[PDB]
């Protein structure tokens, strides 16, 4: 482990980019993660909320 | 804009409610801002 620490740049920017695009999923509270479905399955009045 | 219904068509004429009237001849926006009011006229026609 003498690289140590570029070896930790390296890794936290994969990672960090890793969990902005795994955060995609997530539904926050919405009723569905794709906004296809948001938007088939529902009204465009509460679609919005 | 004025026109007559029945009674059974007050509840349809809401915002983002689905109807015929207001679908087939002229249709009230999904933004739509301002009141309605209603009048018993059943003494006029009927």
């Amino acid at each position: 482990s003498a690289l140590g620490k570029l070896q930790d740049v390296v890794n936290h920017n994969a990672q960090a980019l890793n969990t902005l695009v795994k955060q995609l999923s997530s539904k926050f509270g919405a009723i569905s993660s794709v906004l296809n479905d948001i938007l088939s399955r529902l009204d465009p009045p509460e679609a919005e909320v | 804009d004025s026109f007559v219904i029945r009674g059974n068509e007050v509840s349809q004429i809401a915002p983002g409610q689905t109807g015929n009237i207001a679908d087939y001849n002229y249709k009230l926006p999904d933004d739509f801002t301002g009141c309605v009011i209603a009048w018993n006229s059943n003494k006029l026609d009927s």
